[PDB]
Protein backbone atom coordinates (compact mmCIF):
# COMPACT_ATOMS: atom_id res chain seq x y z
CA UNK A 1 0.00 0.00 0.00
CA UNK A 2 2.74 2.41 -0.35
CA UNK A 3 2.60 2.75 -4.10
CA UNK A 4 -1.45 4.37 -2.94
CA UNK A 5 -0.49 6.30 -0.24
CA UNK A 6 2.59 8.32 -2.36
CA UNK A 7 -0.20 9.03 -4.62
CA UNK A 8 -2.50 10.29 -2.45
CA UNK A 9 0.28 12.44 -0.49
CA UNK A 10 1.16 14.14 -3.88
CA UNK A 11 -2.32 15.05 -5.25
CA UNK A 12 -3.00 15.95 -1.66
CA UNK A 13 -0.07 18.55 -1.74
CA UNK A 14 -0.96 19.71 -5.68
CA UNK A 15 -4.81 20.08 -4.21
CA UNK A 16 -3.81 22.45 -1.53
CA UNK A 17 -1.15 24.41 -3.78
CA UNK A 18 -3.77 25.14 -6.65
CA UNK A 19 -6.29 25.83 -3.81
CA UNK A 20 -3.90 28.51 -1.83
CA UNK A 21 -3.40 30.27 -5.13
CA UNK A 22 -7.74 30.21 -6.00
CA UNK A 23 -8.92 33.66 -5.47
CA UNK A 24 -12.28 33.88 -4.61
CA UNK A 25 -14.13 37.09 -6.16
CA UNK A 26 -12.38 36.78 -9.32
CA UNK A 27 -12.52 32.99 -10.12
CA UNK A 28 -15.76 33.15 -8.97
CA UNK A 29 -16.66 35.72 -12.29
CA UNK A 30 -14.21 34.23 -14.23
CA UNK A 31 -16.51 31.00 -13.44
CA UNK A 32 -19.30 32.98 -14.67
CA UNK A 33 -18.33 33.98 -17.33
CA UNK A 34 -17.10 30.44 -18.72
CA UNK A 35 -20.63 29.26 -17.87
CA UNK A 36 -22.07 31.91 -20.30
CA UNK A 37 -19.93 31.01 -23.52
CA UNK A 38 -20.83 27.57 -22.51
CA UNK A 39 -24.07 28.32 -22.99
CA UNK A 40 -23.79 29.82 -26.16
CA UNK A 41 -22.20 27.07 -27.21
CA UNK A 42 -24.63 24.82 -26.34
CA UNK A 43 -27.60 26.91 -28.31
CA UNK A 44 -25.64 26.84 -31.08
CA UNK A 45 -25.16 23.11 -30.79
CA UNK A 46 -28.91 22.73 -30.17
CA UNK A 47 -29.69 24.88 -32.90
CA UNK A 48 -27.59 22.17 -35.43
CA UNK A 49 -30.32 20.01 -34.74
CA UNK A 50 -33.04 22.27 -34.59
CA UNK A 51 -32.26 22.76 -38.49
CA UNK A 52 -32.10 19.07 -39.19
CA UNK A 53 -36.05 18.82 -38.36
CA UNK A 54 -37.03 21.56 -40.90
CA UNK B 1 6.99 -42.45 -62.61
CA UNK B 2 3.26 -41.63 -63.63
CA UNK B 3 2.96 -38.61 -60.60
CA UNK B 4 -1.46 -39.75 -60.79
CA UNK B 5 -0.80 -43.47 -59.23
CA UNK B 6 0.33 -41.65 -55.97
CA UNK B 7 -1.40 -38.13 -55.98
CA UNK B 8 -4.89 -40.09 -56.93
CA UNK B 9 -3.86 -42.45 -53.55
CA UNK B 10 -3.25 -38.87 -51.74
CA UNK B 11 -6.89 -37.29 -52.46
CA UNK B 12 -8.39 -40.54 -51.88
CA UNK B 13 -7.13 -40.84 -48.48
CA UNK B 14 -7.84 -37.19 -48.09
CA UNK B 15 -11.59 -37.54 -49.10
CA UNK B 16 -11.33 -39.91 -45.90
CA UNK B 17 -11.14 -37.67 -43.69
CA UNK B 18 -13.57 -35.33 -45.63
CA UNK B 19 -15.99 -38.26 -45.24
CA UNK B 20 -15.26 -38.66 -41.68
CA UNK B 21 -15.93 -34.90 -40.75
CA UNK B 22 -19.03 -35.17 -43.39
CA UNK B 23 -20.37 -38.30 -40.84
CA UNK B 24 -19.86 -36.73 -37.38
CA UNK B 25 -21.49 -33.18 -39.00
CA UNK B 26 -24.11 -34.84 -40.16
CA UNK B 27 -24.87 -36.96 -37.38
CA UNK B 28 -24.85 -34.32 -35.09
CA UNK B 29 -26.64 -31.51 -37.49
CA UNK B 30 -30.22 -33.80 -38.79
CA UNK B 31 -32.16 -30.57 -39.16
CA UNK B 32 -33.28 -30.76 -43.00
CA UNK B 33 -36.71 -32.86 -43.11
CA UNK B 34 -37.57 -31.43 -39.12
CA UNK B 35 -37.13 -28.53 -41.04
CA UNK B 36 -39.51 -28.98 -44.08
CA UNK B 37 -41.77 -30.54 -41.69
CA UNK B 38 -42.17 -27.09 -40.12
CA UNK B 39 -42.68 -25.68 -43.56
CA UNK B 40 -45.32 -28.19 -44.41
CA UNK B 41 -47.01 -27.46 -41.58
CA UNK B 42 -47.01 -23.58 -41.04
CA UNK B 43 -47.99 -23.67 -44.93
CA UNK B 44 -51.31 -25.74 -44.08
CA UNK B 45 -52.10 -23.10 -41.85
CA UNK B 46 -51.77 -20.50 -44.19
CA UNK B 47 -53.44 -21.95 -47.00
CA UNK B 48 -56.68 -22.56 -44.46
CA UNK B 49 -55.94 -18.75 -43.46
CA UNK B 50 -55.90 -17.25 -47.56
CA UNK B 51 -58.81 -19.54 -48.24
CA UNK B 52 -60.92 -17.81 -45.44
CA UNK B 53 -59.64 -14.62 -46.71
CA UNK C 1 -23.75 -37.93 -58.37
CA UNK C 2 -20.53 -37.86 -55.95
CA UNK C 3 -19.97 -34.39 -57.15
CA UNK C 4 -23.75 -33.75 -55.88
CA UNK C 5 -22.77 -35.53 -52.42
CA UNK C 6 -19.46 -33.14 -52.06
CA UNK C 7 -21.71 -29.74 -52.71
CA UNK C 8 -23.99 -31.19 -50.26
CA UNK C 9 -22.00 -31.43 -47.28
CA UNK C 10 -19.87 -28.57 -48.52
CA UNK C 11 -23.33 -26.49 -48.17
CA UNK C 12 -23.68 -27.71 -44.67
CA UNK C 13 -20.51 -27.08 -43.69
CA UNK C 14 -21.14 -23.00 -44.64
CA UNK C 15 -25.08 -23.28 -42.94
CA UNK C 16 -22.23 -24.26 -39.54
CA UNK C 17 -19.97 -21.96 -39.94
CA UNK C 18 -22.63 -19.23 -40.46
CA UNK C 19 -24.05 -20.16 -37.38
CA UNK C 20 -21.19 -20.09 -35.49
CA UNK C 21 -20.91 -16.43 -36.84
CA UNK C 22 -24.24 -15.80 -35.63
CA UNK C 23 -23.49 -17.26 -32.07
CA UNK C 24 -20.08 -14.70 -31.94
CA UNK C 25 -22.53 -11.97 -33.23
CA UNK C 26 -25.03 -12.24 -30.51
CA UNK C 27 -21.74 -13.11 -27.61
CA UNK C 28 -20.38 -9.69 -28.28
CA UNK C 29 -22.52 -7.21 -28.02
CA UNK C 30 -22.80 -7.76 -24.39
CA UNK C 31 -20.12 -9.79 -23.30
CA UNK C 32 -18.28 -6.59 -23.27
CA UNK C 33 -20.78 -4.38 -21.17
CA UNK C 34 -20.61 -7.46 -18.97
CA UNK C 35 -16.47 -6.49 -18.70
CA UNK C 36 -16.82 -3.29 -17.88
CA UNK C 37 -19.55 -3.75 -15.17
CA UNK C 38 -16.80 -5.94 -13.44
CA UNK C 39 -14.66 -3.39 -13.46
CA UNK C 40 -16.65 -0.73 -12.18
CA UNK C 41 -17.81 -3.38 -9.36
CA UNK C 42 -14.42 -3.61 -8.36
CA UNK C 43 -14.12 -0.30 -8.08
CA UNK C 44 -16.73 0.31 -5.73
CA UNK C 45 -15.18 -2.71 -3.74
CA UNK C 46 -11.77 -0.79 -4.17
CA UNK C 47 -13.66 1.91 -1.90
CA UNK C 48 -15.64 0.54 -0.09
CA UNK C 49 -12.75 -2.27 1.48
CA UNK C 50 -10.46 -1.36 3.95
CA UNK C 51 -7.68 -3.44 2.51
CA UNK C 52 -4.97 -1.78 2.04
CA UNK C 53 -4.99 2.42 2.16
Amino acid sequence: ALFDRLGRVVRANLNDLVSKAEDPEKVLEQAVIDMQEDLVQLRQAVARTIAEEK
Amino acid sequence: SSATSAFERMENKVLDMEATSQAAGELAGFGIENQFAQLEASSGVEDELAALK
Amino acid sequence: AQQRTMSENLRRNLAALEAKISEAKTKKNMLQARAKAAKANAELQQTLGGLGT
